[PDB]
């Protein structure tokens, strides 16, 4: 059996946890550099966000698997400070540690630290603007949805991308509370365009079900009909193949299917559409009869798909043949057949206003990593106005904010004396330590670059200008036009501040003799 | 290369366990050491604040901290660790500086930056107080003389040490009183009761027995001429194979000289202070005890101390031989007196004479010179707490503790500053915290609730005060009765900022064959 | 899953992909020298290349870095053609230079810096050494002869190049300002000479179904078809393969004989006298084809199939779900004609006028996959050669140039950027070093003179590795078509670019 | 690195030199024997090039070098297997060092490729020319071969054999390469060497024709890669009888395939039938195949493909795997074909006079017993081969290793006629033909040391000649006991060294 002691157990936490910080810390804006991702297959992939990374990275070392588990949360509402996080949750880390290993207490700065997070919070939520507006938002979205395609994928705005990723948003945004969730809007990767070939969709869409291209392909209403009850004769997942008593009896076969396709047309065209969505993929052969019969059905899709974009109009799905009803049928403002791709074929471009609970933006691009990281950038452009929907909120900094942040927290230091004044002391310099770090990722001294802007906030207050994470010569964070809603950089502090302290939780850092086997 | 990282660091590691060995100080903390040397020998050693000349060091910067050790002790006389105390402060954030992608260059005018402010707010935690004041000189003395040897003699030594300041006291807040001006002279003998504060010069000689003079009108000593005689500066060809002939030889030689010694006591002289040189034997054994015939005080090869102060005080000069005579270049005497109190110790006390305005030679007695360095390094560090009360007119806060003060805020001149080395003030400004937590370093058990209260014990005083370090109890560190001018603290950090200084530009590796 | 930080996966980046970079060098220029190749884990009949492409598909390589490279060398390979072991090396040259540069202090994000505003540099100095030629069919002609073989000459055959260029230049001089590969249709076919590989004018099938099906015709309809016979296809006309009863399955053959023989009718009856068919054809309505003057061709061409849908007119037969209804391939010449060895079938009067069939003859096919390896890539040029019609002065010539011009505006600029862009137009430079070197003579004596000749500045005078001495760029051939390099000025910064952000390698490996 | 190539095609140099070495030794019947275990671990005692690289052997590059070596010696010649791999190290000795005195590989290669070109330039020009046309200097030049060389005793006889297949395979005046091709190596069972024969149509091995005709004029030869048996399930027929109220119902379409293939057979016609075997196809219906004997073809059943190959292209019987493909055209007309006992014991089915496509002759190999049927196979082959090589480069030349000696002595002067980076190359390369001799001059014996010494100086004064006796194995004439290079067995040789190495000098 291994017992560590104390600092021993942290000591022990330090090893990986701050080698894993250090690897965010080269992340961090343009001036940091991206984490490739070689896989337990080999698989070799440029990856970004720690907890996407760190879900790529396997975690054996304790500490290291709250990060995934921490910078979860951290993503959802926040989009940044995932890979921010680990910074300063690697930051304040050794601060303590020395701490710890100057005598001080797990029992004394610990809570200073939190005791600093709120106090840096409280400043933090003065820096730039706690205020926001649908309008104003789009200028700070703008310079996110230019920059968050702008970092990950590409490093130029790309426009459809980005204020549709915004939209989007702006689209469920005031669907519910004012308030969109992450899911309210979906981002659907494909690629038969380039990056920039994107469809903004208020509902979901699919490839339609193509039995043979030359079969007319058409889109009507505004509605759908989907279908786990037959459209046409449904076939489940199951060959059907040709027995008939007679040599004329096969082209007696031919009439059951065309008329069972219409019959079942007719009975899918007055409840909705005249198209399927149908959770049964029918014969090819017999659908293209039916794509004869026109009135295309949408088949072979998967069964979640008529769940899901039955849901994603608020309707249902018809369970069976005598179940067949407009409601049991989804919906759509506008279903449309556009082409998937620009050569493709023409997928079901299904615009559902007679509901959104999710308004999907389809995204094509050249490659996948790209729209991949188109997607993942639109995630987070998609993530930091999901703050945005619940306070209208940003702010101007990691090297203005926070080094204003710590300057409050600085000489509060000495304010605090006795416990939390080494909190303090060790809570401000490591909020600096993330333009310092920056700094370090970039081409400066992460010394000079913090005295930089440390000279700077011994003169600008709540600072809209701070160092470079977009690598300018001048820094100005609302000019660099980094851009971060200050409910991130808050929930980050509280996110960030948070590991830290979580990892002195009970009294028992008592193994077995396996902490981590 | 990495030759320059290893031996600095090197540098900042091998002087620093010596600077952390170092504090225990102030009082009874740790255990004795009675050292087996790197030798062998076997020493004992207590009271750290001489230690630190005696400890024995080599590598570069290890040896350079007891080399420091005496910048404090050199100047001032008073918290001689002061200065070997902080050599680690500094020590503290070199290796994190050169770690932390701050330069050498950066790290060097960091430790002046941090030592310029520090010593600025140190002058604001230095009350003023009066440089001629009794008190002032007395109480000063008495505190160090409270920490220094004797503690009840303190009460003869503080008011002796302000008598013998006072008298050459040249009242400024700049240099005055120095250690060659006092003249702190040893006789065995009398007492530290019997140390005797005397105005005029007393020089400590080797006197021949007694039935010498103790008694007035003497010219004084501090003479190099020999007395020529036949078979001594005289040609005698008288020669020397049989005994008798051999035996003529020395009673011409010992006959003639009485004479001369005679001439000598006719110039008036009663004492005879005889070049260490020899012309042939210089003044010959016949010649001495002949001048003890005279009365005449006489030492063959006397000390360079009574050399030197009897030409600073009474002015004196060689004179040629007594057939020659004398240019009276020796100074004026009067009374030269040999005290014997049970006949101890050989002591030549001129009373009144020329003399420089200065230059009290105070007698420092006792049954024995343990007894009397019991007195004398207590007297003298007196009259340096006091000369340095001369030097700086202030009482600070003593044993360290103002660098804790100096801590906090110089931690504000780390925002002040906003510059890259305010971030290495920084790291310094909390390294100043170490000191009073770390002399509890080494007695015994259970021992953490000393570290951080000292720290917090000014921290929580705001940057007003905290508990005495050398004292104790929650109080103003500033104002106790341990107490030192601006001077001894302004001086340690001067002193260590240097010769740390240089460890950042000590670099690759390089040795003289 | 273990991240790799910076020197970690960056020395492991420079270790492979230079020595990736290196290998191909070795086998950059002509006189590159042969490479035996040794496979890596399988394969061990060696070849020895003068390409390093080969290397980089033939050896497998761990490092990941390195495993970006030979995808990069394919980008060259597929879309560009030549440029490929070329644009591997040139970032290793450029990594070269970060060996330094990282451990010289200078963080990858400046490294990419200056090669950001470099790479064009470059660009427009080869902008500068892009220079129309091609601007007449004449010079289009020999602008082609200039690069299309240039393409052929470190790809290991560059002999038989004479009469390939020949035939790569003519089908091209026949596209006539409209490239098309398709209307080229590309047969690697035994048989013959090397020096017999051929163009016809038409389209062409290595397949013949025999001569048991009409030869030669004129005006005839070919049936363009996935259409299956004994493959029992839709639309009954008797029984298909089904038991429907106890005796069913006996009416299948006789009545799938009446069904291939009326999938000969619905075949037949588009009027056509060649039925060419991607799939199966029983011989039955084969011959029966036969019969009705059809010429049924059986598992014809998959591309074959498709270039005659694209050459001649022809529209596939959706696998016989145009039982009667496809749009067929018209060719009006029908010949079954012995290039090489092998009787190949030639269709003439297809729809399109650039229509063509390239038959590369292998005496060989090792030569001949390598005829056809250095066939395509050089189609890639000329293509790209067609739509530009230019040039720029290889052999280092431009090199240098480049080299000088964007050294000494490395000179004007240079601040963090010359740090990279000083690094950038040495490996402008030392480049130049490489093919000389390969040619086995002094680089630092015609570099260096070659840096003279282009601080001059130079469209002339470049090292020539046919001399393996400075030498004219006058557009002799050895001056290269702007199209690669200007692909590898892109593509080859890129992969050194690509590994200078991304240093931080997780590794669950 | 080019230098882990180097020590990588330094290892090539070296191991090129290495296994090639026991050929050096080995040059010649004078060149010694080498006993040689094998992977099998067996003792394998053999004199000659081809057979030494190929028997044991190992996985270096070089070993894969050496196994071509001899090999493209044999698709040019079949004569020089030794030789062509003394050539080689020979260079291998030019070749190292000019890397480590400072020359390029390539201009080193393209020197000895070059210097090949300038080298063996006067070869030829040494060289003297004999009539291709005229048997005799074709018999001369062979035969003088063989009279150099080991194989005499059937060769007089049958070298005039392989000359009479010679004479009538020479159309042209160089009478091309006289492709091998053109004449047939066949072998008779029962016979002896004198019954060895020259048939323009083709001699086949056995026949199967049970009724049928065992001598069949202005024979149309059939080839059957068809069946006469119905396809096989379980049988060699179709009939698998299951029932018998089904077998009446069965009986209905199984009688056709027996009688129509083989009535096809003569529904074309067919004098003659090929007929792969019926373990090479799936069954014969000797029922249906007596039917077709005697039908009054001639069927070969069971007939080898390799001869059906040769009958195929050589006397044009063309392809038939099929009826689509069965017509009377794809069948050969044999002039005559009869099925032969005669010529000693067992039978041969001899298509006698065909239309042949080039000119065809089968020269069948025959003696009293296997190993004379064998030794009639180098007693018409070794001398195809020698006039397959003095064909296909027209001049013949004094042989022995005089032209390796003489040329030697001639292209160092002319290499260093040449200056340029290359003359110490060429002359390098120059110098390496005087090793092949050396290493004959060593192995008949005494001194090498002295042989190459005079005769490069006397191929500065006598030439043609002074030169080497593979008997004498000194200084002598390869005139005055004969020694004969027809020039491709010289000519040969000369390139394969150079490519190869030029190439594994290329090699990385």
């Amino acid at each position: 059996k291994s017992r560590l002691m104390g600092l021993e157990a942290l000591k022990s936490h330090i090893m990986a946890a701050k080698a894993v910080a250090n690897t965010m810390r080269t992340s961090l804006g343009p001036n940091g550099l991206d984490k490739m991702m070689v896989d337990k297959d080999g698989d070799v992939t440029v990856t970004n966000d720690g907890a996407t990374i760190l879900s790529m990275m396997d975690v054996d070392h304790q500490i290291a698997k709250l990060m995934v588990e921490l910078s979860k949360s951290q993503d959802d509402e926040i989009g940044d400070g995932t890979t921010g996080v680990v910074v300063l949750a690697g930051a304040l880390l050794e601060e303590a540690e020395q701490l710890l290993d100057r005598g001080i207490h797990p029992i004394r700065i610990a809570d200073g630290y939190e005791q600093a997070a709120r106090v840096a919070i409280e400043h933090l939520d003065k820096i730039s603007d706690s205020v926001l507006v649908d309008i104003k938002d789009t200028e700070p979205l703008i310079q996110t949805a230019k920059t968050t395609l702008g970092s990950k994928v590409v490093n130029s705005c790309h426009r459809q991308m980005a204020e549709i990723a915004v939209n989007a948003v702006l689209t469920v945004a005031d669907m519910e509370r004012r308030d969109v969730d992450f899911e309210l809007i979906k981002v659907e990767g494909k690629v038969g365009g380039r990056l920039e070939d994107t469809k903004l969709i208020k509902g979901v869409i699919v490839d339609k079900d193509f039995s043979h291209p030359q079969m007319p392909k058409k889109v009507e209403d505004a509605k759908i009909a989907i279908l786990t009850c037959p459209f046409e004769p449904p076939k489940p997942k199951t060959k059907h193949k040709l027995d008939v008593t007679s040599v004329e009896d096969y082209k007696a076969l031919q009439k059951y299917e065309k008329e069972k396709f219409e019959e079942m047309i007719q009975q899918i065209k007055e409840t909705g559409a005249n198209l399927a969505i149908c959770q049964w993929g029918f014969d090819d052969e017999a659908n293209h009869l039916l794509l004869q019969n026109n009135l295309p059905a949408v088949r072979w899709v998967g069964g979640p798909e008529i769940e899901l974009i039955a849901i994603a109009t608020g309707g249902r799905i018809v369970p069976r043949f005598s179940e067949l009803t407009a409601e049991k049928l989804g919906f759509a403002g506008l279903v449309q057949e556009i082409s998937f791709g620009t050569t493709k074929d023409k997928m079901l471009v299904i615009e559902q206003c007679k509901n959104s609970r999710a308004v999907t933006i389809f995204i094509r691009g050249g490659n996948k990593m790209i729209i991949e990281e188109a997607k993942r950038s639109l995630h987070d452009a998609l993530c930091v106005i999901r703050n945005l929907i619940r306070d209208n909120r940003v702010v101007y900094g990691g090297g203005a904010a926070e080094i204003s942040c710590a300057l409050a927290v600085s000489q509060e230091a000495d304010k605090c004396p006795t416990l939390e004044q080494y909190a303090m002391r060790a809570f401000a310099d490591a909020l600096e330590v993330i333009p310092m770090a920056l700094s370090e990722n970039s081409g400066m001294n992460p010394i000079q670059t913090m005295t930089e802007v440390r000279a700077r906030q011994v003169k600008e207050m709540n600072p809209a200008l701070g160092i470079d994470c977009l690598h300018k010569g001048t820094n100005d964070m609302k000019q660099q036009h980094v851009i971060e809603t200050l409910i991130g950089k808050k929930q980050q502090i509280s996110l960030a501040t948070q590991m830290v302290r979580m990892i002195l939780k009970i009294d028992d850092i008592r193994k077995p003799g396996e902490s981590e086997e | 290369r990495d030759k320059p990282a290893q031996i600095r660091f090197s540098n900042i590691s091998a002087a620093k366990a010596v600077a952390d060995a170092i504090r225990t100080s102030l009082g009874p903390k740790g255990m004795d050491k009675m050292i087996q040397d790197g030798k062998g020998d076997v020493t004992i050693t207590n009271d750290g604040a001489t230690i630190l000349k005696q400890m024995q060091v080599l590598h570069p910067a290890a040896r350079m901290l007891v080399e420091l050790s005496k910048a404090q002790d050199i100047e001032a006389g008073d918290g001689t660790t002061s200065v070997v105390i902080i050599a680690g402060s500094l020590l503290d954030s070199c290796t994190k500086l050169l770690q932390k992608g701050i330069h050498p260059t950066i790290i060097s005018e960091s430790f002046q930056k941090a030592l310029e402010k520090g010593i600025e707010i140190l002058t604001d935690m230095s009350r003023p107080v009066e440089l001629s004041d009794r008190e002032t000189l007395l109480n000063s003395a008495t505190t160090s003389l409270n920490s220094k040897v004797v503690s009840q003699y303190s009460s003869l030594l503080s008011p002796m040490s302000v008598n013998a300041v006072m008298k050459v006291i040249d009242p400024a807040t700049a240099t005055s009183v120095d250690l060659r001006d006092i003249k702190i002279v040893k006789k065995l003998g009398g007492t530290i009761d019997d140390c005797e504060l005397v105005e005029g010069l007393v020089l400590t000689q080797k006197v021949s027995n007694s039935g010498i003079t103790r008694v007035e009108k003497a010219k004084i000593g501090l003479i190099q001429f020999c007395l020529s005689a036949p078979k001594t500066d005289m040609d005698n060809q008288i020669v020397v194979s049989d005994y008798a002939q051999m035996d003529r030889v020395l009673r011409e030689e010992r006959a003639y000289i009485l004479n001369l010694v005679k001439q000598i006591k006719k110039t008036g002289c009663n004492v005879l202070l005889i070049q260490k040189s020899i012309l042939r034997d210089a003044l010959s054994d016949l010649a001495l005890h002949f001048l003890n015939k005279m009365k005449i005080m006489v030492i063959k090869d006397i000390e360079r101390e009574d050399i030197e102060f009897i030409c600073k005080t009474i002015g004196t000069k060689p004179v040629a031989h007594i057939d020659q005579f004398t240019a009276d270049m020796l100074g004026s005497a009067e009374l030269a007196e040999e005290v014997n109190l049970n006949g101890s110790g050989k002591l030549l006390k001129i009373t009144g004479c020329a003399s420089p305005g200065k230059t009290v030679t105070i007698v420092v007695r006792g049954s024995n010179k343990l007894v009397i360095e019991e007195a004398e390094r207590s007297i003298h560090d007196a009259l340096c707490v006091i000369r340095c009360l001369v030097k700086k007119r202030a009482l600070i806060a003593g044993g360290g503790a103002p660098e804790i003060e100096l801590a906090l805020r110089l931690t504000e001149y780390s925002r002040t500053l906003s510059g890259m080395e305010s971030y290495c003030v920084r790291a310094f400004a909390d390294a100043m915290e170490v000191i009073p937590s770390t002399l509890a370093e080494n007695a015994g058990l259970n021992p953490i609730s000393t570290v951080t209260e000292l720290r917090n014990r000014h921290a929580q005083g705001e940057k007003t005060a905290g508990i005495n370090v050398r004292k104790g109890g929650i109080s103003n560190i500033l104002e106790e009765l341990v107490v030192q001018p601006l001077l001894v603290s302004v001086s340690a950090l001067t002193l260590a900022t240097e010769t740390v200084r240089s460890i950042l530009k000590i670099d690759d590796v390089v040795n003289t064959r | 899953a273990d991240e790799e930080r910076a020197e970690t996966a960056r020395l492991t980046s420079f270790i492979g992909a230079i020595a990736i970079g290196d290998l191909v060098k070795s086998t950059l220029g002509p006189k590159g020298m042969d490479k035996i190749l040794l496979s890596s884990g399988r394969d061990a009949s060696l070849m020895v290349t003068n390409d390093g492409a080969t290397i980089l598909k033939n050896i497998g390589v761990d490092n990941p870095a390195a495993k970006v490279l030979v995808d990069m060398s394919r980008v060259q390979d597929d879309e560009v053609g030549d440029g490929t072991t070329s644009v591997t090396v040139l970032a290793a040259e450029l990594l070269r230079e970060a060996e330094s540069l990282i451990a010289k202090k200078i963080h990858p994000q400046t490294i990419i810096a200056g090669w950001r505003e470099a790479t064009k540099a470059a660009r427009e100095a080869l902008l500068s050494s892009a220079v129309d030629h091609g601007s007449d069919e004449v010079k289009f002609r020999q602008d082609l002869m200039n690069i299309a073989g240039t393409t052929l000459s470190s790809k290991l055959l560059t002999h038989h190049k004479d009469h390939f260029t020949k035939l790569a230049v003519e089908a091209v001089l026949r596209l006539k300002g409209s490239g098309n590969l398709e209307a080229i249709h590309i047969i690697k076919k035994l048989g013959g000479s090397l020096a017999d590989s051929y163009l016809d004018e038409g389209f062409l099938l290595d397949k013949k179904i025999g001569v048991n099906q009409p030869k030669r015709i004129e005006n005839a309809k070919i049936l363009i078809a996935n259409t299956g016979m004994d493959t029992d296809k839709i639309k009954i006309f008797g029984s298909r393969v089904r038991v429907d009863s106890t005796a069913k399955v006996a009416e299948i053959e006789h009545a799938e004989k009446e069904k291939m023989k009326e999938k000969v009718e619905r075949i037949l009856k588009h009027g056509i006298n060649c039925f060419i068919n991607r799939q199966l054809i029983y011989n039955y309505p084969e011959q029966l084809f036969g019969a009705a003057g059809v010429m049924a061709i059986e598992h014809a061409d998959f591309a074959g199939v498709e270039r005659l849908a694209l050459v001649t007119g022809g529209e596939i037969a959706s696998t016989f779900d145009h039982p009667e209804l496809v749009k067929l391939g018209s060719c009006k010449l029908i010949e079954e004609v012995m290039i090489g060895e092998d009787k190949l079938i030639h269709f003439s009067g297809v729809a399109l006028g650039e229509a063509c069939t390239i038959v590369l003859r292998g005496a060989t096919q090792q030569i001949l996959d390598e005829a056809e390896r250095s066939l395509h890539d050089a189609l890639c040029v000329l293509a790209q050669t067609v739509k530009d019609s230019r040039t720029v002065y290889g052999g280092g010539c431009s090199e240098m140039l480049m080299a000088h011009a964007v050294t000494q505006l490395a000179n004007r600029t240079p601040g963090k950027e010359a740090v990279a862009m000083e690094s950038y137009a040495k490996a402008l430079r030392m480049l130049p070093t490489i093919i000389a070197d390969n040619a086995g003579y002094d680089s630092a004596d015609l570099v260096a003179q070659l840096r003279a000749a282009h601080s001059e500045g130079n469209t002339t005078a470049g090292l020539d590795m046919r001399e393996g001495t400075i030498g004219d760029m006058a557009i002799l051939g050895i001056t290269e078509s702007f199209q690669v390099k200007r692909q590898v000025l892109l593509s080859a910064a890129e992969a050194a670019e690509v590994i200078l952000r991304v240093d931080n390698i997780i590794k669950a490996a």
